[PDB]
């Protein structure tokens, strides 16, 4: 299980197809796309999920069906969301798609008729689900919870398997691949843990290094790390993290420290930088995409020695707060749930082009 | 109570006199049985009492004149080592007295909050 | 544990009533076990003080002495230079028990009611419901201190004694 | 009855004893100590030979609850169970008579 | 003329975000210049955390003067956004008040942080 | 055998003295 997709220099980024869809929702939190016929699934803070057809790369996503919650589902086993949904994840069989958020419920839906096929309570008043992760070509859903709990589910039986413990702040970002392991960040412990479910082992990597030593580097030739906002798993042996100070740390599983550390990508603006609100690495490739409220998607290409990465380009057509990046292939199409505010409701400092919708870009070869 | 290490010891002439005749180190004898850092302090009345035991006991005098031991004093003409350490310990709750004098020994038993000492470094709590 | 040398020492017996009333204890041998645990540790700290600086016995076991105390929560970060473990106090040990730390994390409203909670198969550390009041908290499971899925105030069952009051109403006022 | 989710770990076929041996991984939230029988009922219809071609034993469970770990066998036939199973396990499942002298 | 003093540096400010994060989880925090002012009127505050990026700043310049009058530690942070983030809160907070509690388990953190504030104020 | 003892045992016996000493030493230290 190692990286085999070397296609970064082929990418037609400078003439990529740029488009954007305005949608009927306020502050979208996550976009989820299925690839075997193609689909998309969007949740917002307006308690709405929307199903999309994206199989035509030449045009915008096709609005198909929509489901909206409300105060009618306040009782927790009511089959409907009453509070804001933080995440959405299509199941790898295409049969189901699951939503969950501040309502402390994970409500999974059939993709056919958009009917609530199961509601699952978290059974904890602080167990808000921030992110969901399916194992690739499997039915094991990894639920990130706000009470420092990680609840793992089997979809076809609609059951609870086990819970993982250990993080010291809330689990913001989790990623998983086809093997039974997942990377989690708590982001204010600033320690990211890998999780082997059968091996019953975890790996704790440590961030939050002091900028004082960087002052010596300023003598040799910054910004504080408090929140390692996102994480993305590249392959079985390496991954990447995104912080609140432009630092995108390239990580190996054998190294307690990052094998590489990216200082500011999206830039600044006594001085304040941007954060890293979105990060998508398409698996087993040499390439990954960063997104923020800076207004452009900075795409970077990993070196083949797995030691550093190099910039491929930007997408300057997506003005607003990028909350989730999805990429489908066949030719490449890039969808992004861009919003006026942050997923966890964090404040925006006069973002240029505050808008809700989906940005798309087609890159060839 | 407010008890914390390090410990503030008060040492008279008679304690050292039995220490040298038994060949047991003063500060090392304390820190082994106190198991923590000590604060060795000597008043001038202990040193002025050594002025008359001098012609036979210069050995303890040069033993007293070490940089390990911190200076303590009173500014009076005629006060002693006994009654000066009566009233300093009276207006505090943190001193320890290293001695073997039986007369000052009962005076420790009157004021609560003060540990006791003995033959050369066997500690006795309050 | 071990007995002290003096059985009747009044100001010593004063503070034993202070701490056990503070920390909600029930035995003086409970105090004697903590001092005897301290007695062997504070013994061995003097032995490495007799060794040379950068001594690999002093480097290996002396810093493993540090890491066992940084784990349990007693040793602070600034005082990590082998001398504060000679200038210690016993209340730092009594601080690190889970009997008081659940009360330090509110929720107990008495040092004696907290002991009542512990013995009734309440608070799980993680998934592990613990019934031992001397746990010496790991310093990283502190925010994970939370009620069981059962044993209400953690929910999911009212329990039969609340069901009797449910039965005393639903059968008398009902049928 | 809580969606048992039985897992089979360490699956190794032994063809010279005509079997696939595997560690039985059982979770049981809100349920304790299922059976020796229902495990032979459920695991027949993942491999599809016969009910009495499946042997299972062991099960020293997890302390506290919610998990049981045992060991299981599956045969290609019933005469494989008739001739190669331990004689008490055939007594255990009911398919053998209890001759006592 | 500086109007941004005392300004906390990096790892100190991170320590502020951790301790105020825990005390906010331990409910040992007041949000609001009205609230922090009234806790200064009650003498029930440990120390005060103030944001430097608040526009205007004059609405909270009385708080260092009142902390001088009551002998209370005080410091400036350059972000009200991260000052909101420490409160378990997704909107900007400009004023943070650490309330007095001797039954607190992170009281050693209070003593170390206030040791750093009194290190800076001299 | 005497029916005199009604006074608490152990922890509740430990409970009463610290409540008494909190009343006693507070006026004592003043």
């Amino acid at each position: 299980g190692r990286v085999f997709r070397y296609f970064g220099d082929k990418l037609l980024i400078s003439e990529a197809k740029q488009s954007f869809t305005r949608v009927g929702e306020n502050n979208l939190t996550c976009i989820s796309c299925f690839q075997p016929r193609l689909f998309a699934y969007t949740v917002s803070k307006d308690l709405q999920l929307t199903k999309y057809d994206i199989t035509d790369f030449s045009k915008r996503p096709k609005k198909l069906k929509y489901a909206k919650g409300g105060a009618k589902y306040i009782p927790n086993t009511t089959e409907g969301h009453y509070d804001e949904i933080l995440t959405v994840a299509a199941s790898p069989d295409g049969k189901y798609v699951v939503t969950g958020g501040r309502d402390r419920k994970l409500i999974v839906w059939s993709t056919e008729s958009l009917s609530p096929v199961k509601v699952i309570p978290t059974k904890d008043r602080r167990g808000e689900v921030l992110s969901l992760a399916f194992r690739k070509n499997s039915d094991q859903l990894y639920a990130s919870c706000a009470d420092f709990k990680i609840r793992t589910y089997s979809i076809n039986q609609f059951s609870q398997l086990e819970i993982l413990y250990g993080h010291h702040d809330i689990v913001e970002d989790i990623s998983a691949l086809a093997m039974e392991r997942c990377v989690t960040v708590g982001a204010r412990d600033r320690t990211a843990m890998l999780w082997k479910i059968p091996d019953e082992t975890r790996l704790t990597f440590r961030g939050g290094d002091e900028p004082q030593k960087l002052l010596r580097r300023w003598m040799k030739e910054f910004f504080c790390e408090g929140s390692i906002d996102v994480v993305s798993m590249v392959d079985d042996f390496h991954f990447i993290t995104g912080s609140d100070n432009g630092n995108i740390c390239l990580w190996s599983l054998a190294k307690k420290k990052p094998i590489f550390t990216e200082r500011i990508a999206h830039g600044i603006l006594l001085l304040q930088p941007f954060w890293i609100t979105s990060l998508y690495a398409i698996p087993y490739s040499n390439v990954f995409i960063s997104g923020s409220w800076s207004g452009s998607l900075k795409v970077w290409k990993i070196s083949d020695n797995l030691r550093s990465f190099e910039l491929l380009g930007e997408l300057s057509g997506a003005k607003g707060v990028v909350t989730k990046i999805q990429v489908v292939e066949s030719k490449f199409r890039i969808l992004a749930s861009i919003a006026k505010e942050h997923r966890l409701g964090r404040w925006i400092a006069n973002v240029s082009g505050a808008r809700n919708g989906i940005y798309s870009a087609v890159i060839d070869q | 109570q407010a008890i914390k290490p390090p410990y503030q010891v008060l040492i008279d002439t008679n304690f050292i006199n039995f220490s040298i005749q038994k060949k047991v180190d003063i500060v090392r004898g304390m820190m082994d049985c106190l198991l923590a850092k000590c604060n060795p302090l000597i008043t001038d009345c202990v040193m002025a009492e050594l002025e008359k035991l001098g012609p036979k006991y210069r050995i303890a005098l040069k033993l007293a004149r070490d940089p390990r031991i911190k200076r303590l004093s009173c500014s009076h003409k005629g006060t002693y080592a006994d009654d000066c350490l009566v009233h300093r310990v009276l207006q505090h709750k943190c001193y320890i007295v290293a001695t073997n004098d039986a007369g000052l020994k009962q005076r420790i038993r009157k004021i609560p909050g003060i540990p006791l000492m003995s033959v050369g470094g066997h500690a006795y709590v309050i | 544990y071990s007995t002290p040398k003096r059985p009747y020492e009044s100001s010593r017996l004063d503070a034993e009533l202070k701490l056990a009333g503070e920390f909600g204890l029930k035995n003086k041998k409970e105090i004697y076990r903590i001092s005897f645990q301290l007695s062997k540790i504070r013994r061995a700290a003097r032995d490495l003080l007799t060794r040379d600086e950068k001594d690999p016995k002093r480097l290996f076991e002396g810093n493993a002495l540090i890491r066992r105390l940084v784990r349990v929560g007693v040793l602070s970060e600034d005082k990590k230079k082998l001398d504060y473990v000679l200038a210690l106090k016993v209340e730092d040990f009594l601080e690190r028990r889970l009997q008081t730390q659940v009360y330090k994390l509110g929720l107990a409203k008495s040092v004696h009611h907290a002991r009542v909670l512990i013995t009734q198969r309440h608070i799980a550390v993680g998934k592990q419901i613990v019934n031992i009041p001397s746990f010496m908290v790991r310093l990283d499971s502190e925010k994970h201190i939370d009620f069981a899925p059962t044993s209400p105030f953690g929910g999911a069952r009212p329990g039969r004694v609340a069901r009797r009051n449910a039965a005393r109403k639903a059968e008398a006022s009902g049928e | 009855s809580d969606a048992v989710t039985i897992r089979t770990r360490k699956v190794i076929s032994n063809p010279l004893l005509a079997r696939k041996q595997f560690v039985v991984d059982v979770l049981h939230p809100n349920r304790a100590n299922v059976s020796k029988d229902e495990l032979r009922e459920k695991l027949a219809e993942v491999y599809k030979a016969e009910k009495d071609a499946v042997s299972v034993f062991g099960f020293r469970t997890q302390f506290g609850g919610g998990k049981s770990v045992g060991f299981g066998l599956v045969y290609n036939s019933v005469a494989e169970a008739k001739k190669f199973e331990p004689t008490y396990r055939l007594v255990r499942y009911g398919l053998a008579e209890k001759v006592e002298k | 003329n500086p109007k941004a003093f005392p300004l906390a540096d990096a790892a100190l400010t991170q320590q502020i975000l951790d301790v105020v994060q825990q005390a906010a989880n331990l409910r040992q925090l007041k949000k609001g210049a009205n609230e922090a002012t009234k806790t200064l009127n009650r003498g029930i505050s440990e120390f005060i955390i103030m944001a430097a990026d608040c526009e205007p700043i004059e609405i909270l310049l009385h708080l260092p003067l009142l902390c001088e009058d009551k002998n209370v530690p005080y410091v400036f942070v350059p972000s009200r956004v991260a000052l909101g983030r420490a409160c378990g809160v997704s909107r900007p907070v400009i004023a943070a008040s650490i309330t007095t509690n001797d039954a607190s388990a992170i009281k050693t953190q209070i003593y170390a942080v206030k040791d750093k504030i009194e290190t800076l104020l001299i | 055998k005497t029916e005199k003892p009604k006074k608490p045992k152990g922890r509740a016996y430990k409970r009463l003295l610290y409540t008494r000493r909190f009343v006693n030493v507070t006026l004592v230290n003043g």
